[PDB]
């Protein structure tokens, strides 16, 4: 077996291999998640599909369990492993314990997996950050996010990838009860925050919504463009 | 007590070229010349066996080796590395026969032997083989000639040459070789291609040659080589 | 010991993997390989890099591999690494069949090999497979499909794509000509010859220099055929005759 | 562009731009680091071994200083190079010889023992974790079917059968000596083959040595048992040369 | 004499002139250590070692460089003492394995042969370093007679009538050449061993020293043991008074 | 000793299982469910060893669910049944084998209604109708008698009625309540439990 | 390039010394051992008002009578915390008792230099933990506070501070400590020193506070309770 | 330097630098003194504090009823060797029912400490110990180092400024053999005193003493239990 320490401490006290993996996520596609009152909504961008490519395969929103879904940024090859490892853990938690997985537990597992890859011999850390979205069994909405180091935090709204620094700052200015009042305005809050950084056009936006008790819904390029119509109606006017 | 290296000694350069394989290709390109010709009713394989001294026993070691009843081998490059590939190919031929009770198709042997060559371009603590193999065979009433190289890649040939002056040997064969030869005619043009890169006078001890047909594979006796050298 | 370690599975300051991107350069020097999806089928068209007067031609194909009853792939890069991956693809396809007793869905087979290739970029300290693959097939879920595989272990589904020599020039050529939803196999075969002719090096184009295989659904059975030399000859000459009717 | 280097090709057993193995090539120079020369000659009825026996001081037990080794009742060998490397190869040879008889029930042929060690020496040439053995083994013995045999194996992994062979520091000059003696077809008797081996080492080094200064091991058709000649029997062959 | 940078870091790497420097640097460690001596007499073998007193706080008998490998076998070491003790343990286990397999006391030549193989094994790989010491092995029986062997870091073993290892191995060997050990009784030999140690010892570079002495012959019934305080002090007085 | 039964129609699959959880001589439960939801249209009914049944059934259940998450679509009734067969057959010549007798019922969008029978030895067979338990010996003849491949759902429940009444009259064990569910185009529907 | 188990000419392990430097980037944490209890305080370091307040957990519960404050790389810490929680319950199962604060700290200190490359397991540690820990609790030896760093060295402390501003908070504790301090003054002091060494102002949602006293168990302070201790600024 | 990164690399002079670098770790630790009479073996060590608020570090550790140690160097390497010593003493009492002779235990340290100095990737133990024990041969004072080499000694001192203590013991080494236990400890304390600077002397907080002999089992005195030894002191002279 390959027994070489890949991730080591630097003279200044830095983990370079972890920091380079954080450079990989900053090169990744823009992904934003925002918790509402009744629903939670993810939104991913920087799609730039050649229109000669079937976009059904390259979807960055994945469902881990019936009540848990996630979006990622960075090395898309690395993501597939973490996603499938989380999906296996979803059913393992269902086998060892009767109860379905809580949003915090899945986030904790993904974080512990990423942490293990920073302190284990022979392997480099994952080049991805994740945005975990789901509902508790009691019904309280939850949003979490991870990073290559193995740390996780709960968020009201957060963005990862390229232009994350720009989108995050937008959410700080635009996160009030006036934008979360309805289920529609929360979805509009995603699109507006998304279309703020991307090469403009609704054709490049894929976003998913899930209600308190309803199954995960991946929206039609028709439904999202109807909301893009409502943002440009109130752009030259407002 | 020891424990091997677990890291590849063959890696991609910025140019996108696996340098150690091309460096292994230089080892065969500098080795003694070898030639193989597929000739309608059989296959011939010939090599330069010049030991460069009269002290050597020309009968002791062989370069043209049998793998099974119907398959033979010749090489250009390093002798020690070639030996390993012979022993591995002989085992692979028997592994096939034990399972299927049928003489191994030449194409299937080369695929299995080339896969062993592939391992040493990716496995840890090892260098690739510095040998290019020439595999002949007879199965389904058809002659076969194959080339395996350090890369792990394999090619099917009507006629080819390798080692010293492999570029001049191939161009010679492009003009000299014609399809639908007789086996005995193929030995002549095999020795002729070998004469193009020899340097010295040819005796039956200076060269080694094996033939493959419907009766199987065998190495030509020193008496048989002398008769073709006229 | 660590003095000789090349550190293959390590991160670059910019946040990328060197050995992966260096392997990408190996694909660029390999043969041009394209795949086009149509309404009544899907095909692979590849440049033969093994060309000589003295080559024997024993096998049905050089770069096109049959993996499954309903699937086939083409290759660009190091052929020995390609042989290892294609053999593994045939194994995974059979393991699925043994377990579920029905053919493996197209996307799942690509996913399985990509996980192996990704593993070589993360752990083991070994060089990645310098191969890009194009998969064509039919399953009962999404019908006719086309996939592209990277040495990074990353994949994507395409309607038309290319990998190998002059790959960026070939894809932009396809982007203009490809008619989404209107493409028939006869139109896609004509487009394949058109793209190859402009892309390839020797200029005139020959039946020995190109390799084309078609995947069609006939009588409830998936039929895969590597086109004969007499068929290819007609495909090249039909484009040759339209090259003569382009001036007045 | 002869003798070019790139990477760690001078340190580990990997290829150079030319396709050479320098570590293997340095192992041949390690044979000369012993400071001794070994010569083997084959006759019609016998196979003879000869090597210089250098004893620096009388404090050393002269009986323990040897490069002549017994591997089998029929098969012997002479070692040239690093003394510790040489003894390791002898112990492995004895292991392989006895292991052959346990598996196959008959005495190991001289050529098959030589090939087996050559195959193991090849492993050090392909794997980078270990260095090759800086030593040289020349095997003698009589095959029941093919007569007398003289075989030599390399740190490179090369093995071959010979009519006559030298090894060590004065190898290149003694091979040219043997070539001249081969061209002239003598009657290769026991005395002829022993003296050809003795006179070869006595000319290239130019000593005219005492019986204590050399070692001789022989294998004959009538007596296939590998035997070291000792002082008294070598003294008989040395006074036979001065006649 | 030495090659820098590349060809001397690993034992799995040959130098351009066909040398393994890691072994040679391990051979330098024993050359720096104080002198160990041992010679073969008519009826046994005697060992002698100068033991440099680093501090007067250490006990008289500490850092023993004379070992009991087997009841009939004795070991005299010179070099890195840490490696010397591990090799003493390896030699002890080998002599124990022989009796467990064959049922009698191990022949000294074979014991020397077996341990030398273990020493040699550490000179081939990058994963391990060669042993930084050299050691001697001595035994006596009625059948095999008196025997004396010495093993160095490379894995080489030879028989000896007289042998020395350490700082002044050359100054010792020239003094041994003077003795008619083939005819001398081991009781007389101890006296001569003690004086050569005293002559070899550098009193103006090294501070002070203790003398270690060992038996293995007919007087000890074939058992390897320590030379008693009575006989040692007689040999020490002999060493000091014949130093003039 | 438990009881399972399945009846396949032209466009539906009717399945029933007893609701008794028995220990030695006592009925611990009156309302125990022996049906397992694998997909939206797949049901697995398991019978056999006390601890082995639930552990095995849930393991397959969670793996069919894992397939749904990893691919976005569910396994076909055939692929599901062949998966359960593979897992049981591989444990047959091991140190710990599972003594479970199961019945898989499903609806495919292409092939249609499906019903699979499986041994504890792991032999798979597709049947128009099947039954597990000792009650099968008393009911398979009634099924043979009145079954037609074109049976309506109204008649299927009435045929099940005839089989369950036989278990009350002739069968020595007390099985008063049964779970009844139908699988079709729309999925799994919980039907009125048959009590006596 | 060197290995992970390489000594400096000074006589120290490089990877350990560099792990100490990783702490100097982490947020400041303060523990105070009072004769009537132990208090732990830490800054959360909020990067964005979008981030949930109670999401960051730099003070955690290990047992009913033991609390732990962490600083440095948080990801590495929670691996050590889980091992500490496992140890307490393994000991409870075997001996039917609560572990001492010293034994818990010692158990974590056993994982210290258990890292390496060769001659190790496939899942063995490649590097040390970039974490400094403050174990504060009450056992049968009264209230206790312990400090631990990547070197494995653990020692009892009357009052200790670790983080980015370690020296600044250490000197402030040095002149404002009596071994007869009350628990009221203990929390006060930790709050007073915390605002001085921080870049951000002290808010009720900005910091975590915990108390372990002989009477009641380990207690996580609620926002309303923090406002009663911040009223006395 | 390039001959100083691995234990498996010999210096051209005939040395291993990594063993010598590990020896530097012992000298950086606080001083400890060990001495013996004909009946008793006494260990006296200097406790050290990083700050005045932090308590003093443990220097003396238990091994068995008849054997005790004092540490100098790395803490984790000290605890690792301490646990090995304890295990070997436990195995001896489990099998033979008699206490393990001190001479043999130190030989097991010498065998174990040697292993990592010869293997690649491994490192020497960064701790030096002073072992005080009592068996059939009476009292023993032993010294171990990062180099597997060990010493049987009448008295010894290791750590920072241990030379001053070493010289004191060397003058009074003939005194110890007929010494009373109370007089023996004072000799150990007076040696340890020499290590400290002129401004400061031995206090009840920074002195740890361990005693084993014919009379009693190994016992560690720390705070209030130490003051009887310090009281009755000949004043610090120069
Ligand atoms: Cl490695
Ligand atoms: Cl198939
Ligand atoms: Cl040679
Ligand atoms: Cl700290
Ligand atoms: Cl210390
Ligand atoms: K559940
Ligand atoms: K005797
Ligand atoms: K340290
Ligand atoms: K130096």
């Amino acid at each position: 077996s390959y027994d070489r320490a890949i991730t080591v401490f630097s003279p200044d006290g830095h983990l370079f291999q972890v920091e380079y993996a954080q450079e990989a996520v900053k090169k990744g596609s823009t992904a934003v998640g925002v918790r509402g009152k009744d629903i939670v909504v993810l939104g991913v961008e920087k799609k730039s599909v050649a229109k000669l490519q079937d976009e059904r395969t390259v979807r960055k929103i994945c469902a881990l369990d019936d009540n848990v879904c996630m979006a990622f940024a960075g090395l898309t090859a690395d993501a597939r492993i973490v996603i499938n490892r989380a999906r296996v853990e979803c059913q393992s938690h269902r086998l060892t314990v009767e109860d379905p997985v809580t949003v915090e537990y899945i986030t904790r597992y993904i974080a512990s997996l990423k942490q293990r890859y920073t302190q284990s011999n022979g392997r480099r850390p994952f080049g991805i950050s994740a945005l975990i979205v789901g509902f508790d069994f009691d019904g309280t909405p939850r949003l979490y996010q991870t990073d290559p180091s193995g740390t996780y935090h709960a968020w009201k709204a957060n963005a990862i990838g390229r232009g994350a620094k720009s989108v995050r700052e937008f959410l700080e200015k635009n996160y009030t009860d006036d934008a979360i009042e309805t289920d529609d305005l929360t979805i509009k809050l995603v699109i507006k925050a998304l279309l703020e950084v991307v090469q403009s056009g609704g054709k490049n936006i894929e976003l998913a919504v899930m209600r308190r008790d309803q199954p995960l819904k991946i929206l039609n390029p028709e439904e999202i463009e109807k909301y893009v119509a409502e943002i440009e109606k109130e752009k030259e006017e407002n | 007590a020891k424990r091997g290296y677990s890291f590849s000694l063959t890696t991609f350069s910025p140019s996108g070229k696996l340098v150690q394989i091309e460096y292994a290709l230089a080892a065969v390109a500098g080795g003694a010349p070898s030639v193989g010709i597929k000739a309608a009713n059989g296959v011939v394989l010939a090599t330069e066996k010049k030991q460069k001294s009269i002290l050597y026993d020309e009968r002791s070691v062989h370069k043209v080796e049998p793998i099974t009843k119907h398959i033979g081998l010749v090489y250009s490059g390093m002798g020690p590395d070639y030996r390993v590939l012979v022993h591995r190919a002989r085992k692979l031929a028997q592994q096939y026969y034990l399972v299927y009770q049928e003489p191994i198709p030449t194409a299937q042997l080369v695929q299995r032997v080339a896969s062993v060559m592939q391992e040493y371009t990716q496995s840890g603590g090892v260098r690739p083989f510095g040998v290019s193999l020439l595999i002949c065979g007879w199965n389904e009433g058809r002659p076969y000639l194959f080339q395996s190289d350090p890369s792990g890649a394999y090619f099917a040939w009507k006629a080819t040459a390798m080692g010293k002056n492999y570029v001049n040997g191939k161009t010679f064969l492009e003009k000299r070789y014609n399809e639908d030869l007789e086996l005995e005619d193929a030995i002549h043009t095999a020795i002729l291609t070998l004469k193009e890169s020899f340097e010295g006078q040819m005796t039956e001890d200076n060269i080694e040659v094996g033939i493959c047909n419907e009766a199987g594979f065998r190495r030509l006796t020193p008496t048989e080589v002398r008769d073709y050298l006229a | 010991s660590r003095r000789y370690d090349s550190r293959t599975t390590i991160f670059s300051p910019e946040g990328r993997l060197y050995q992966v991107e260096y392997a990408m350069e190996a694909i660029g020097h390999a043969g041009t390989c394209l795949g086009i999806l149509a309404n009544d089928g899907v095909l692979l068209a590849a440049e033969r890099r093994n060309i000589h007067k003295l080559l024997d031609e024993v096998f049905f194909s050089e770069k096109i591999y049959k993996l499954n009853e309903d699937m086939a792939c083409s290759v660009a890069g190091i052929t020995s690494d390609a042989n290892v991956l294609t053999n593994e693809l045939r194994l995974i396809a059979q393991r699925y069949l043994l377990q579920y007793q029905e053919p493996i869905p197209c996307e799942q087979l690509v996913t399985a090999l990509c996980d192996i290739k990704q593993a070589y970029t993360q752990f083991g300290g070994k060089r990645p497979f310098g191969v890009s693959l194009l998969y064509i097939g039919w399953d009962k879920h999404y019908g006719f499909q086309l996939y592209q595989s990277d040495p990074s272990g990353n994949y994507g589904g395409w309607k038309a794509t290319c990998i190998g020599n002059n790959s960026a020039a070939a894809v932009s050529m396809l982007k203009q000509d490809y008619k989404e939803g209107e493409m028939t196999l006869k139109s896609a075969l004509a487009l394949a010859v058109k793209v190859l002719n402009k892309t390839m090096d020797v200029s005139k184009l020959s039946a020995e220099k190109v390799e084309i295989a078609t995947l069609t659904r006939e009588s409830g059975k998936t039929v895969i055929r590597v086109l004969k030399q007499k068929e290819v000859e007609q495909l090249i000459k039909k484009h040759e005759e339209e090259e003569a009717k382009a001036e007045r | 562009s002869r003798g070019s280097s790139a990477g760690f090709d001078r340190h580990i057993t990997i290829f150079s731009p030319e396709g050479r193995l320098y570590q293997v090539e340095y192992a041949f120079k390690a044979i000369n680091q012993g400071g001794l020369t070994s010569v083997a000659v084959r006759g019609k009825d016998c196979a003879v071994i000869v090597t210089q026996k250098k004893v620096p001081d009388k404090l050393l037990d002269s009986s323990t200083v040897t490069h002549l080794f017994k591997i089998t009742e029929s098969i012997g060998c002479v070692m040239t190079g690093m003394t510790a490397d040489s003894r390791s190869q002898v112990q492995r040879a004895r292991y392989e010889a006895a292991n052959w008889k346990y598996k196959y029930g008959y005495e190991i042929p001289v050529d098959m023992l030589c090939k087996r060690i050559a195959d193991i020496s090849q492993v050090y040439t392909q794997n980078a974790e270990m260095r090759p053995l800086g030593c040289c083994m020349i095997l003698i013995g009589i095959d029941e079917e093919q007569g007398p045999q003289v075989y030599k194996c390399d740190p490179a992994g090369y093995y071959c059968g010979f009519k006559a062979t030298a090894a060590g520091v004065k190898q290149t000059e003694s091979t040219s000596f043997l070539e001249k003696k081969v061209k002239k077809k003598f009657d290769w008797t026991f005395e002829q083959t022993v003296e050809t081996a003795i006179t070869c080492l006595s000319t290239v080094l130019s000593i005219d040595f005492k019986p204590s200064e050399i070692e001789v091991g022989v294998v004959t058709v009538e007596n296939p048992k590998f035997r070291i000649l000792t002082e008294a029997e070598i003294d008989a062959h040395l006074v036979a040369l001065a006649e | 004499s030495s090659i820098g940078t590349g060809y001397d870091l690993s034992a799995s790497t040959f130098s351009p002139d066909g040398r393994v420097f890691q072994v040679e640097y391990a051979m330098k460690a024993v050359e720096n250590s104080s002198t160990a001596i041992g010679i073969r007499c008519k009826d046994g073998v005697v060992f002698g070692v100068e033991k440099l007193v680093l501090s007067k706080l250490y006990e008289e008998g500490s850092n023993k460089r004379l070992f009991n490998v087997d009841r009939h076998v004795g070991m005299a070491v010179a070099g890195l003492l840490a490696d010397a003790r591990s090799l003493a343990d390896i030699a002890r286990e080998e002599a124990s394995n022989f009796r467990s397999n064959f049922g009698y006391n191990i022949p000294l030549k074979h014991l020397a042969d077996r341990v030398a193989m273990y020493v040699h094994a550490y000179t081939l790989y990058s994963a391990v370093r060669p042993f930084g010491c050299s050691f001697m092995l001595g035994s006596y029986s009625a059948n095999d007679g008196a025997q004396l062997y010495m093993i160095d870091p490379s894995g080489v073993s030879y028989g000896y009538w007289g042998c020395a290892i350490g700082k002044a191995r050359q100054a010792a060997k020239t003094e041994i050449e003077k003795l008619q050990m083939k005819e001398m009784t081991c009781r007389d030999v101890v006296k001569e061993v003690a004086k050569i140690i005293y002559i070899v010892h550098d009193e103006v570079k090294d501070k002070a020293f203790e003398l270690e002495l060992s038996w293995v012959g007919e007087l000890t019934k074939g058992r390897h043991e320590i030379v008693p305080k009575d006989i040692r002090e007689e040999a020490e007085k002999y060493a000091k008074e014949s130093l003039k | 000793m438990e009881y399972l039964i399945g009846i396949q129609g032209p466009d539906y699959v009717l399945v029933a299982s007893d609701r008794v959880a028995a220990s030695n001589i006592v009925q611990m439960k009156d309302d125990h469910d022996k049906m397992f939801k694998m997909s939206e249209k797949i049901l697995l009914l398991c019978v056999g060893e006390a601890g082995d049944t639930v552990q095995f059934a849930e393991y397959i259940q969670k793996n069919v669910q894992l397939y749904k998450m990893r691919n976005g679509y569910e396994l076909s009734p055939t692929a599901a049944a062949n998966f359960t067969r593979r897992n049981l057959a591989d444990c047959l010549r091991s140190r710990t084998p599972y003594h479970v007798n199961l019945l898989l019922a499903g609806y495919d969008e292409h092939e249609g209604p499906a019903l699979y029978y499986m041994d504890y030895l792991a032999a798979l067979a597709k049947a128009p109708f099947a039954a597990h338990g000792y009650g099968a010996f008393l009911t398979l003849s009634i099924l043979d008698r009145y079954y037609t491949p074109t049976i309506s759902r109204e008649r299927a429940v009435e045929l099940l009625r005839k089989c369950l009444e036989e278990l009350q009259k002739r069968f020595i064990l007390n099985l008063p309540t049964f779970s009844v569910r139908v699988i079709d185009k729309d999925g799994i529907h919980n039907l009125e439990n048959i009590a006596f | 390039d060197r290995g992970v188990n390489t000594f400096s000419p000074e006589g120290r392990l490089f990877q350990v010394e560099y792990a100490i430097e990783a702490i100097k980037l982490g947020s400041t944490a303060i523990g105070i051992q009072t004769s009537e209890g132990v208090c732990l305080a830490v800054e959360k370091r909020i990067t964005s008002p979008l981030m949930e307040p109670s999401s960051i957990e730099k003070i955690v519960e290990i047992d009913a009578h033991i609390g732990c404050a962490m600083s440095g790389l948080i990801a590495d810490a929670k691996t050590l915390i889980d091992k500490a929680r496992v140890e307490t319950q393994n000991h409870w199962f075997t001996y039917n008792e609560t572990m001492t604060v010293e034994s818990v700290t010692q158990a974590v200190s056993n994982l210290a230099l258990q890292f390496g490359e060769e001659d190790a397991d496939p899942g063995a540690m490649s590097r040390p933990f970039g974490v400094a820990l403050l174990f504060g609790g009450v056992d049968e030896k009264g209230p206790q506070l312990f400090h631990m760093d990547p070197s494995g060295t653990f020692v009892q402390c009357d009052a200790r501070a670790i983080g980015s501003a370690s020296e600044g908070a250490q000197s402030s504790l040095q002149e404002v400590y009596h071994k007869s301090m009350t628990l009221k003054e203990a929390i006060k002091s930790s709050l007073i020193i915390l605002k001085q060494v921080m870049e951000e102002k002290l808010n009720a949602t900005n910091i975590e506070l915990a108390t372990v006293q002989p009477g009641q168990n380990f207690h996580m302070f609620t926002k309303e309770e923090l406002e009663e201790v911040i009223k006395d600024i | 330097n390039q001959y100083d990164n691995d234990v498996t690399v010999w210096s051209p002079q005939g040395r291993i630098h990594q063993i010598e670098y590990a020896m530097e770790a012992v000298k950086q630790g606080s001083a400890t003194v060990g001495l013996k009479s004909k009946t008793h073996a006494v260990l006296v060590a200097l406790k050290r504090a990083q700050s005045e608020l932090a308590a003093h570090q443990k220097k003396i550790l238990h091994v068995d009823n008849h054997i005790g140690i004092s540490i100098a160097g790395l803490t984790a390497d000290a605890r690792l060797l301490c646990n090995f010593m304890r295990q070997e003493c436990l195995d001896s009492r489990f099998v033979f029912d008699r206490p393990l002779p001190v001479s043999r235990l130190v030989s097991l340290i010498g065998s174990k400490t040697q292993i990592p100095t010869q293997r690649y990737g491994r490192r020497p133990y960064g701790v030096g110990l002073l072992i005080a024990g009592y068996d059939d041969m009476g009292p023993h004072i032993f010294q171990t180092c990062p180099s597997a080499n060990y010493f049987d000694c009448r008295a010894m001192s290791i750590g920072a400024r241990s030379q001053s203590a070493r010289t004191y013991l060397e003058r009074h080494m003939s005194e110890f053999m007929e010494c009373n236990l109370d007089e023996l400890v004072k000799h150990g304390l007076r040696a340890l005193r020499e290590t400290l600077p002129a401004e400061q002397d031995l206090t009840t907080k920074n002195v740890s003493i361990g005693i084993v002999g014919k009379d009693l089992e190994f016992t560690i005195y720390d705070d209030d239990d130490v003051s009887p030894f310090l009281d009755g002191l000949e004043e610090r002279p120069q």
